[PDB]
RNA sequence: GGUUGGCCUCGGAUAGCCGGUCCCCCGCCGGGGUCCGGUGCGGAGUGCCCUUCGUCCUGGGAAACGGGGCGCGGCCGGAGAGGCGGCCGCCCCCUCGCCCGUCACGCACCGCACGUUCGUGGGGAACCUGGCGCUAAACCAUUCGUAGACGACCUGCUUC
RNA sequence: UGGGCCACUUUUGGUAAGCAGAACUGGCGCUGCGGGAUGAACCGAACGCCGGGUUAAGGCGCCCGAUGCCGACGCUCAUCA
RNA sequence: GCUGGGAAGGCCCGGCGGGGAAGGUGGCUCGGGGG
């Protein structure tokens, strides 16, 4: 049933603590609460970093247990995570959220007559559809 | 035409266990629920307006039944958004549970 | 806030949806819990059920027609749960008593409504998997309780209606993906404006 | 917000076609300062508008001094011909920058309210 | 301490308060539990005490 | 839901008032005048489907005879008597059978 | 005296979920099995809907199979506390109300609070204005004695 | 005033005692206040009438002010926890 | 400012190297799989 592993290459999702909102890989693994994480191109150094903050994502970098950060650095711009993570939807995700949070009060006006005109469009297609769909007869 | 203040429930007095400080009030401000939320309210005015039986001035209007005790947030209480707040006169007791407008009038933004 | 505010009982922890309660009845609001019977208590049913049968045993040994009320329904079982976190001898734990109402099932007025669900006290969370726990409504069926039958029957009377008309919400909501299918050349310009703002990914 | 004044007050327009505010004085603590701004540079705001000008003018009881015959003449305060002219004279050319940037007309008619779901110390304004 | 013999107690609870009764003609307070393979019939009937 | 049969006896009616003596004996007047227009028996008709619908357990409402008694009574005895055995439609079909 | 937009509802799982879709079965809709998506829930309650300055010239789009009647009449659903919803037929109005623009105007009350809603709020007496409708009991006193300290209770009192 | 009593520690008689008798310091008596739910003595601290700030001892699910921290690591299932 | 005049660490494929291994890379062998 399980997809996502915590295992050395896995790259994580910090959700919160001093560095949430960024990517990680995990070096090495200790204790069964923590792990060896760094992100060399993240700006995240290497450290210790509790699995309760984490967020395993998809992605999977090939290097060996506790490499130094040159070989995380290498898998991590070969495979090309910052790119990949970003065209997510749980970037997109991120990304939407964060571009709500600091809409401002012209912006959350426009925002009103758009979707008023919007919404009051699909709606009328809608009836529209209903009407096409209530046109049966047939026994 | 808009609400224009913030929806505060008078929540209590400052108080120990077996003491009560009446001359200060505990508000709970709707959406605050941090205490780093909260500093964007010291210092605003908040105003616990009820009706009563006589008609009294209203600046700018007809007499009305609507009667109102100012006062101020002065600082935030506790870990999860309750303020502290000193009004004119001491609020009633039969105000707990109750509807505090928080005005935004002296503003910092 | 300043509307009522329903909650769903299945799934909880009973005191730790009834602090919860308390607080906020104190607070002003009015509660309405609904499905009192689907309420959780941790530690296995036999031992719930022993706490019962002591509560049971307490009585006025002068008048028991006087003595403490054991309540056999799992809402009043609730209800005296949160007057016990409740200043219920003054006028103001009496006045947050008189705003929070409690019901087995869920009655006409509040099946047509949206139930809210505290994950503070949800027994998901709260609560370890290999952990036993006892269903209010098994507990109150046998300490006294005489409508578990009825509530049964009434409330899978209630899920049919509820699953008829959720599939016409399903039906709605895929004319609603069709039609904004259709109405896309005279759409694209205010959908802009919204996955600018981030509104609608 | 075109300037602030001697006094500290704000002088404000916004213009009388749109919200019916004319040239007004305002105090900076009771207002909120949003992020949206239109280039008023290059734009000329009349010398006289001073504190003195926006002064309120009133005259009440010089040789009434017993009140049994009412005092309620010239209560209504009347717009000076001057005052319109100002107006026109700054909306002339506060209005083409505002039709400049779009829709800006539209969210300078309607008025700021909370709605049940919005909280202030949540909003960028 | 306790009674010097064991004897029975004088009475029952089970019949209390012993009150006049709210009512004169005496209510059946429980009918026979229905069951619908059994043909329809009346459960009950009124009669008065001749001798 | 409560429905009476039209041609309620006075014995019957007696149990209705404190003071028969005094009283009108206006007793379900209005109320039997529903068993003859049309719109007070399409009510009836709605109120029998309705017990059919939604009633569990139906009983009839019967009274003794006091002027068959050698008693100083007039009044009668009402009482509720369930009806066992059979559907919800089978008992009320019964029952309306033996209206009067 | 409170209050100062609404949310009109799957069941649920949590070592799993949600949505959609072709074949089989159950009287033209549901249940399965494939198959395709989504899952730090975006068909998202961290959500959604509504969104209030008002009008006047005046264009473009949206619509135009549309919108409003404390306007009539009929039907349907809802019983767990239905106290609530829904669908038609007829009649009368405006082509307005929704988005982007043109155009000017309204007490612009000269910096200031209790403003802004629910609301035609709840309750109680009284007055006027129209229509449709009703003409009863309870208690005492008397009587009974299936009852009883007294209250209370069971009963009778111009018809066959 | 010349009846004292209590607590840490030392200490005698007694099986022991909320018993009886000593030493030392402190307290209660004469003393309110915060905490120990409650309480002469325990813990904190001693007091004119107030405003603001901060603490002690003690707490911060709800009663009931304060953890509504995305607190850390383990241990523990009790049919008298 | 101090400290071990901080400890680690980043970049310089760190370069001439040496040694050690294992939570053993490649390869090799065996046992289970996908065309
Ligand atoms: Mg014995
Ligand atoms: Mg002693
Ligand atoms: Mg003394
Ligand atoms: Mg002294
Ligand atoms: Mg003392
Ligand atoms: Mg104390
Ligand atoms: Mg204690
Ligand atoms: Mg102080
Ligand atoms: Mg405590
Ligand atoms: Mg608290
Ligand atoms: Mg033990």
């Amino acid at each position: 049933v399980f997809r996502r592993f915590v295992e050395v290459g896995r790259v994580a999702y910090v959700s919160f603590g001093p560095h949430a909102g960024k990517l990680v890989a995990i070096v090495d693994v200790i204790d069964q609460n923590r792990a060896l994480v760094d992100g060399p191109c993240t700006q995240v150094r290497r450290q210790a970093m509790p699995f309760k903050c984490m967020q395993l994502t998809d992605f999977i970098l090939k290097f060996p247990h506790s490499a130094h950060q040159k070989y995380v650095r290498q898998a991590w711009q070969k495979a090309d995570i910052n790119t990949k993570w970003a065209a997510t939807r749980w970037a997109k995700k991120i990304e939407a959220r964060e571009r709500k949070a600091k809409m401002t009060d012209f912006d959350r006006f426009k925002v009103m007559k758009a979707k008023k005109m919007r919404n009051r469009i699909i709606k009328n297609e809608v009836k529209k559809l209903q009407k096409a769909a209530l046109l049966k007869a047939s026994p | 035409s808009g609400r224009l203040w913030s929806k505060a429930i008078f929540a209590g007095y400052k108080r120990g266990l077996r003491n009560q400080r009446e001359h200060t009030a505990l508000l709970k401000i709707e959406g605050v629920y941090a205490r780093d939320e909260t500093e964007f309210y010291l210092g605003k005015r908040c105003a616990y307006v009820y009706k009563a039986k006589n008609n009294t001035v209203t600046p700018g209007g007809k007499p009305n039944k609507t009667r109102v005790i100012w006062g101020k947030v002065t600082r935030a209480h506790g870990n999860s958004g309750m303020v502290r707040a000193k009004f004119r006169s001491n609020l009633p007791a039969k105000a707990i549970g109750h509807r505090i407008r928080v005005m935004l009038y002296p503003s910092r933004i | 806030e300043v509307q009522v505010l329903v909650l769903d009982g299945r799934g909880h922890l009973l005191g730790r949806l009834a602090a919860i309660v308390a607080k906020q009845v104190l607070l002003g609001r009015k509660v309405v819990v609904v499905r009192c019977e689907g309420i959780n208590i941790s530690g296995n049913f036999y031992r719930n059920k022993l706490k019962y049968l002591a509560f049971l045993r307490k009585r006025m040994n002068t008048n028991p027609s006087r003595g403490p009320y054991h309540f056999r329904a799992p809402s009043r079982i609730f209800w005296r749960t949160v007057r016990g976190m409740l200043p219920h001898k003054t006028k103001r734990g009496q006045a947050a008593l008189d705003r929070l109402k409690v019901f087995d099932g869920i009655p006409p007025p509040y099946d047509k409504k949206k139930r809210m669900v505290v994950p503070a006290a949800l027994k998901v969370v709260r609560l370890k998997p290999t952990r036993k726990f006892a269903y209010l409504g098994r507990l109150a069926h046998e300490v006294g309780w005489k409508y578990q039958a009825v509530t049964a029957t009434l409330e899978e009377k209630r899920k049919e209606k509820a699953k008829i008309h959720y599939r016409k919400k399903k039906q709605l909501m895929r004319l609603r993906k069709q039609a904004e299918k259709n109405v896309e050349k005279k759409i694209d310009k205010y959908t802009e404006v919204l996955k600018t703002h981030g509104l609608l990914v | 917000f075109l300037k602030q004044l001697a006094s500290g007050l704000l002088l404000v327009t916004g213009p009388l076609v749109l919200n019916r505010v004319p040239l007004r004085r305002t105090h900076q603590k009771f207002v909120i300062a949003t992020s949206t701004k239109i280039d008023i540079s290059n734009v000329k705001i009349p010398k006289h508008l001073t504190d003195a000008y926006f002064k309120k003018k009133k005259l009440r009881k010089p040789r009434h001094q017993e009140g049994e015959i009412f005092d309620t003449e010239k209560e209504k305060y009347e717009i000076t011909e001057q005052r319109k002219i100002d107006q026109k004279a700054v909306d002339s050319q506060i209005l083409p920058k505002i039709k400049a940037i779009p829709q800006l007309q539209g969210y300078l008619r309607s008025v700021f309210a909370l709605t049940n779901g919005i909280y202030p110390h949540k909003l960028v304004f | 301490s306790h009674r010097k013999f064991s004897a029975p107690r004088h009475g029952s609870l089970g019949f209390l308060p012993r009150k006049r009764s709210s009512r004169h003609r005496g209510k059946v307070k429980s009918f026979p539990k229905d069951d619908p393979s059994k043909p329809v019939h009346l459960t009950a009937f009124l009669g008065y005490k001749a001798g | 839901k409560t429905v009476f049969a039209e041609h309620i006896s006075d014995e019957c009616k007696r149990r209705f008032y404190k003071n028969w003596h005094k009283s009108k004996k206006k007793a379900f007047t209005k109320y039997c005048k529903k068993w003859q227009d049309e719109d007070g028996k399409k009510q009836l008709e709605k109120d029998f489907s309705s017990m059919k619908k939604y009633c569990q357990v139906i009983r009839v409402i019967a009274h003794t005879q006091m002027r068959l008694l050698p008693l100083r009574q007039k009044k009668a005895h009402l009482m509720e008597i369930q009806v066992n055995g059979g559907t919800v439609a089978e008992k009320l079909d019964w029952a309306r059978e033996r209206l009067e």
